[PDB]
């Protein structure tokens, strides 16, 4: 995280009101030739942190 | 049929617009804030979202 100060605007508003506990993130995965495997092991992901 | 739920509503349809004055002292409720004063032009310029 780089020293600097940077404010956050607002984006959306959702009035959903439902009971939230947990969250998980996604991910986007990519299969070609040169990872060769089934679905299970044959993908590349990529450079990424959060 | 009419369904009342724990929720925020979101149908409500008021419609009923009015047209402007200025340089008038006149009542205004511009989106739900009263007030009584005199309207012009203003030179600052908002964010996007305000
Ligand atoms: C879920 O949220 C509601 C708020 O309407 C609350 O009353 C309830 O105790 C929460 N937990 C549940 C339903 O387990």
């Amino acid at each position: 995280l780089p020293q600097g100060f940077s404010a956050l605007e607002p984006l959306v508003d959702l009035p959903i009101g439902i009971n939230i506990t947990r969250f998980q993130t996604l991910l986007a995965l990519h299969r070609s030739y040169l990872t060769p495997g089934d679905s299970s092991s044959g993908w590349t992901a990529g450079a990424a942190a959060y | 049929s009419f369904e009342l739920l724990h929720a925020p509503a979101t149908v409500c349809g008021p419609k009923k617009s009015t047209n402007l004055v200025k340089n008038k002292c006149v009542n205004f409720n511009f989106n739900g804030l009263k007030g009584t004063g005199v309207l012009t032009e203003s030179n600052k310029k908002f964010l996007p979202f305000q």
